[PDB]
């Protein structure tokens, strides 16, 4: 039931994420909008992704103090329900737009000459709206229940309880299995298909093929290295609470790792612009033509 | 075929040319004459141009 | 804010836009091709075969519809134009591919064909347009080389110091002389192609006889590869 | 106007220099060429780039002719050597557009070509 | 003898050149130097006309200065209400390779043509609600590159068969064939009084023709390569030409010479369209480098640029009351400017 | 162009009828069509309106739920559904053709009409005070309540002539433009509220009743009518 001193790692990783994402996710948003202007349906997804990790980034300050102040912030018994829900519900939105891009890259490279209706800007808007709606609806149970819970150990939390409630375990399991592995499996399969289709192009020079390979592998590996520790610890917590709830002895030995990994989950906000709208020579031109405007 | 070219060249040869001072002054005079009615040189105020 | 007749005019414009969208799906789903060649080139036989197998006196352009695997193709060849070509060729800067048909069994007009191909490849508006070159009339080339009357070395002197590439794939079982000759012609065209491509467009060589029924499949495969490369570039994958 | 006046009978094996005086345009921006017409259609013989760096030859003229341009004096001239029994009229062809690698220089009276010089080789 | 004829041609040509040299007593720059430079003109995209699928080769303003016909290589003519950006008509073409269009002065017809070698004429104002093909004019051997209505029954077409023609629309047959070019005729501008017209070809030469007598009257040279666009000064005694040698040039019919040349060292693309303002003080030229330049015709300085398209500007037209300028490009968009 | 319409007759009160308008000779799908009625001896009155694409439908304040207008473009007919017929619905119903773009002439064709007999606000009112008047000149007048000149520059006033035995024909659209086929004798003018139509030299074929109409805002109100004898 106790805790530790997490005022060093996620007092600083969040600051770095803010300071590197605010001036880069905005430029990724600009590049995505430029893509949308010239009838490129990928940009829509890209654009949404930027939104998905801008309104997330602006949520961090309310939390950095939560981790600078030793594990408590009294800023609103009704405020850790619409700013803090966002904190826990963009990791599962961004990843979805990570998947939507991958399929859109599978359907255009692996299956050209087909599926022209699915690569319109209109259908991109429809899919993006459905993604937003379903992600904001499935993760909507924390809005209902009371969240700001105070212990006697001098710290009160925002959206986490120690030991956690029964309903939290089932949503944690759902998050792990239907917000991380399913979109990640789709990304892996789609980039596998793209590599398998591009290994037959007559018009690629045995070098761009290697560049595509080491870009797709990185795209499917950064998501893993950023989200895996958190969901591994989340599944571990939700499997120990559902075998022995009263004997909350596992929690004390894993609280620090849990919070450090939750902080580490925030590196996708700086990985996404770099890997998606700033690494290639095309969007980088539309960015360098905007830093001078 | 050549005779036709020669005939046309003759028909083009014997025309009355005026000094380029006259043609230059005529173009300049036309430009200065119809100057207030040219919306592109002198922009009309943004209450009469129909692309406001 | 605006009158009843203006509302009805805006409604008419919205329906026109709806029709234009319905036309945009069919425009974006059909691939336009330009067929080029010379008098001796068997492009007429190619267009006749592609017309028959799959799907007006001084008309300046002809059209042929065909489809392979439910994908629609437009093929245009010029009918009544003059010999000068530098101006009407600019209209084909957005076609999927240019199908360039060349007679490989002439040896006298082959340098003219190479010059035409080099002009097409290096054109400032036909850049980013890949070329599916059909080295046509292969059997005429074969019988010409076996007969031995006409010497390919006198028109092209570098053929004496030329050896068959290791990548060669003479399928049916052929005399090495004809394979050497035909790969030499192909290599001439491909040196022109690789001299200044810059990776933005490719040349897909094909040894063809005008009787062949597989020309449409070759065009479909090469167009699939072209669109795939374009989609790679557009979807940021490179 | 554009004018390309070419200038320059020789027994087999002889030599002759065929020079072309060009006026009317900036001579140094264009890819020039050489066109011949045997008593047969027109054929392309030798090209040259704007600065003279890139030179191409028809195979039948390789090693025997040499294309050179003196962009200061505005002339494209080739030194014919060991002229074989080649007996044709020689034109100087200018590429239609400047600053371009492509050229479309033609029996349908391409505009930017000269009247021609008849070189005859016979015994 | 053939040599005699060629010598005669050279002698007459030298005589013409000498007369032209004698008549040029002062440059247009020398006399135009007194006047104040137009100054920079900033023109802004007031309207953007979306709807064309593919690249645009042609546009023509209406004589009412508000309607607008545009031709795209997707196979459409679209009639725009330029004030409100509404689409009035959408005319599907039988041949997709259209590369000219005209709008009849009365407004009852539009014309289009292209690689099909036909000048189709369309009836806009029918008792039925639709726009129907009125007539198809056949007889050119090369492609059609420009058409201009003289009235509702007579149209003049320039072709790439080195020939411009005059047609009777009621009786499809030609009335006059204008021969004398040696390359593809690319552009065509009717004089204001519609009794003469000029046409520039692919032989770098432009000619002022006589519609009634049917014979070429003058021939003008000076360009280094093929001529892409041509247009009459509002006077009717001059015309400007834009060519692939990256220059514009202002000829005059009375002096029968060249007045000024509009060029810059940093501009190496070819001019694709040329049109004047009402006064003739602004010469607007569309280039291949995606931007239309504005030239002060009297003194040949770059007045302004209109850089907004994402691909080359193929067509450019100034309205009859001078209020607006429209630009169509290869990026499928039309832009109205003020 | 012709608009033949049918489906009218003697009807018991409280019953229902469905009118039809069969169109042939023009591009039906690009025209927005109206229904206009007139009582056995009174002036014309607007009933409904359906737009091209069937996206805009308007009704009169007197038929707002009783009636229903619908069209079938592929079958090329126009329908009007009528329910709970009262005795103020005894009239002859006209099928009118109208297309809207820059320069078009709405209301340019009128059908022959069908007869229906039923046994025993803040909208612009336009009044033609005169009710009666060869080779002379006549100057039929008209008046309105709200100004018809819009900010576009248009003055949406229409002039129709109904000859003694047939359907109205358009004579002037938007106060100044003579319709196709009308002689140069007819001309119109006005200022926004007061208007006039001028016949420069009469003929035996210019006798009838002259009606005005406003298109500025729905409903389309007409005016009593001016008779020439």
């Amino acid at each position: 039931v106790d805790s530790r001193v997490d005022h060093l790692f996620p007092p600083s990783l969040y600051i770095f994420v803010i300071g590197v994402g605010l001036p880069t996710n905005c430029l990724a948003l600009w590049a995505a909008y430029r893509q949308v202007r010239q009838h490129n349906e990928l940009g829509v997804y890209l654009m949404n992704l930027s939104i998905a990790d801008l309104l997330y980034i602006c949520t961090l300050p309310l939390w950095v103090d939560y981790f600078l102040h030793h594990d408590n912030w009294i800023h609103g018994p009704g405020s850790c329900k619409l700013f803090g829900f966002i904190f826990y519900s963009n990791i599962y939105i961004s990843i979805a737009f990570l998947c939507c891009i991958s399929v859109d890259r599978y359907l255009a490279v692996a299956h050209p000459l087909r599926f022209a209706r699915l690569r319109r800007v209109k259908t991109a808007v429809a899919v993006s709206s459905v993604v937003w709606a379903t992600e904001l609806g499935a993760n909507s149970a924390p809005l209902f229940h009371d969240e700001l819970f105070r212990d006697r150990y001098n710290h009160t939390f925002c959206f986490e309880k120690f030991p956690m409630e029964r309903w939290v375990a089932w949503m944690n399991l759902y998050r792990v299995f239907v917000g991380f592995l399913f979109p990640w499996a789709l990304m892996l399969l789609c980039y596998r298909g793209i590599l398998r289709a591009v290994q037959s192009s007559v018009s690629t020079e045995r070098q761009e093929k290697v560049k595509i390979k080491r870009l797709a592998l990185s795209l499917i590996a950064i998501v893993l290295v950023c989200f895996a520790p958190y969901h591994a610890l989340l599944l571990s917590r939700s499997a120990v609470y559902l075998g022995r709830p009263w004997d909350c002895g596992f929690e004390e030995r894993v609280f620090s790792a849990y919070h450090s990994s939750l902080a580490f989950t925030s590196l996708n906000c700086v990985a996404d612009p770099i890997l998606y709208c700033l690494v290639n020579e095309g969007a980088r031109s539309d960015v360098a033509k905007a830093l001078h405007n | 075929q050549a005779r036709k070219l020669v005939e046309q060249l003759k028909m083009e040869a014997n025309i009355d040319r005026i000094k380029v001072s006259k043609a230059a002054a005529d173009l300049m005079a036309y430009c200065e004459a119809h100057a207030k009615e040219d919306p592109l040189l002198t922009p009309v105020p943004a209450s009469e141009n129909p692309f406001r | 804010t605006l009158s009843a007749e203006d509302k009805a005019a805006v409604e008419r414009s919205k329906m026109i836009e709806k029709q234009l969208q319905k036309d945009k799906q069919v425009y974006r789903a059909t691939h336009r091709l330009l067929l080029l060649g010379a008098d001796n080139s068997g492009k007429s036989t190619i267009v006749k075969q592609m017309r028959i197998y799959h799907v007006v006196k001084t008309s300046g352009i002809f059209e042929t519809k065909f489809q392979v695997d439910k994908v629609n193709f437009h093929m245009f060849d010029v009918g009544a134009q003059r010999d000068e070509r530098r101006k009407w060729i600019q209209c084909f800067n957005d076609v999927t591919a240019i199908i360039f048909v060349v007679d490989s069994s002439d040896y006298n007009r082959l340098q003219e064909a190479l010059n035409d191909f080099k002009s097409i490849w290096n054109n400032r508006w036909l850049r980013t347009i890949s070329v599916i070159l059909f080295l046509n009339k292969q059997d005429l080339l074969a019988e010409k080389v076996l007969a031995g009357k006409s010497k390919i070395e006198d028109y092209f002197p570098e053929f004496a110091r030329y050896t068959t590439p290791e990548d060669a794939t003479p399928e049916p079982g052929e005399d090495p002389r004809v394979t050497r000759a035909k790969y030499f012609i192909r290599d001439e065209f491909l040196r022109i192609s690789t001299a200044s491509g810059d990776g933005r467009h490719y040349c897909y060589p094909h040894f063809t006889c005008s009787v062949d029924t597989e020309n449409a499949r070759r065009i479909f495969n090469d167009c699939r590869d072209i669109i795939q490369r374009m989609h790679l570039r557009q979807y940021e994958l490179l | 106007q554009v004018q390309l006046q070419e200038s320059g009978l020789v027994q087999p094996g002889g030599s002759l220099r065929l020079s072309c005086a060009a006026s009317g345009f900036t001579f140094s921006n264009y890819k020039m060429n050489w066109v011949r017409q045997a008593p047969k259609g027109l054929e392309w013989v030798s090209d040259i780039s704007q600065s003279g760096a890139s030179i191409s030859y028809t195979g039948s003229v390789k090693g025997r002719f040499t294309i050179s341009r003196d962009n200061a004096k505005n002339t494209l001239y080739l030194q014919m050597n060991s002229l074989k029994p080649d007996t044709a009229v020689y034109y100087c062809a200018r590429c239609p557009a400047p600053f371009t690698r492509d050229c479309f220089d033609t029996s349908t009276t391409y505009a930017y070509r000269g009247q021609g010089t008849q070189v005859t080789v016979s015994s | 003898e053939l040599d005699q004829l060629r010598q005669e041609a050279e002698q007459l040509k030298n005589q013409i050149r000498d007369a032209r040299k004698a008549c040029a007593d002062a440059t247009l720059s020398q006399i135009t130097n007194n006047i104040d430079p137009v100054g920079r003109i900033q023109m802004r995209t007031r309207r953007t006309l979306r709807g064309h699928l593919a690249k645009i080769y042609a546009m023509h303003w209406g004589t009412d200065s508000r309607l607008l016909v545009s031709a795209s290589q997707d196979g459409k003519l679209i009639i725009w209400d330029s004030y409100t950006t509404n689409k009035v008509h959408a005319i599907p073409l039988r041949s997709s390779w259209v590369m000219t269009c005209a709008y009849a002065p009365s407004g009852n017809y539009v014309a289009c043509g292209g690689l099909d070698n036909i000048c189709s004429i369309y009836n806009l104002k029918t008792r039925e609600g639709n726009v129907r093909v009125s007539r198809e004019l056949a007889g050119h051997t090369g492609y059609l590159s420009c058409c201009r209505f003289l009235d509702d029954n007579q149209i003049v077409t320039s072709s790439g068969d080195t020939t411009c023609a005059l047609w009777d629309i009621e009786t499809g047959q030609q009335t006059t064939t204008f021969t004398g070019h040696t390359g593809d005729v690319m552009s065509l501008s009717l004089a204001p009084d519609t009794r003469l017209f000029v046409s520039g070809a692919c032989d770098a030469s432009a000619k002022l023709w006589d519609v009634r007598e049917g014979m070429c009257r003058q021939t003008f040279t000076g360009h280094e390569s093929d001529i892409n666009a041509i247009c009459f000064f509002p006077n009717g005694n001059a015309f400007a030409t834009g060519s692939d040698d990256a220059t514009c040039r202002l000829f005059d019919l009375r002096a029968d010479q060249e007045l000024m040349t509009y060029s810059h060292d940093n501009i190496i693309c070819g001019i694709t369209s040329v049109s004047f303002s009402k006064s003739g003080r602004l010469l607007l030229a569309g280039y291949d480098d995606f931007n239309c330049n504005v030239w002060d015709a009297l003194k040949a300085d770059r007045a302004g640029v209109l850089a907004g398209h994402d691909n080359r500007v193929s067509c450019l037209g100034v309205t009859d009351d001078g209020m607006a300028v429209a630009t169509g490009s290869w990026d499928s968009f039309l832009k109205i400017w003020n | 162009v012709q608009l033949v319409e049918s489906g009218g007759g003697l009807v018991q009160p409280g019953g229902s009828r469905k009118l039809s308008c069969s169109a042939s000779g023009f591009a039906f799908s690009s025209f927005g069509m109206h229904w206009v009625r007139q009582a056995p001896e009174k002036g014309l009155e607007w009933v409904a309106y359906i737009s091209s694409g069937s996206g805009t439908i308007y009704y009169a304040d007197t038929v707002k739920g009783r009636f229903t207008i619908s069209r079938d473009d592929p079958k090329n007919t126009l329908f009007l559904q009528m329910t709970s017929l009262r005795s103020e619905d005894t009239a002859m119903y006209y099928c009118v053709r109208s297309i809207y773009y820059y320069g078009s002439s709405p209301f340019d064709f009128w059908g022959q009409g069908t007869t229906l007999t039923v046994s025993a606000s803040a909208d612009i009112v336009m009044t033609q005070a005169t009710s009666s008047v060869p080779g002379e000149s006549v100057s039929i007048s008209c008046r309105s309540s709200k100004s018809l000149l819009h900010s576009n520059g248009n003055t949406y006033l229409y002039w129709f002539l109904q000859r003694p035995g047939q359907s109205p024909q358009l004579l002037i659209y938007r106060m100044s433009n003579l319709a196709s086929g009308v002689p140069d004798r007819f001309s119109g003018s006005g200022s926004g509220t007061a208007f006039t139509l001028t016949i420069s030299r009469l003929e035996a074929e210019d006798v009838g009743v002259y009606y005005c109409m406003q298109h500025l805002e729905y409903p389309l109100t007409f005016g009593a009518g001016t008779k020439l004898e």
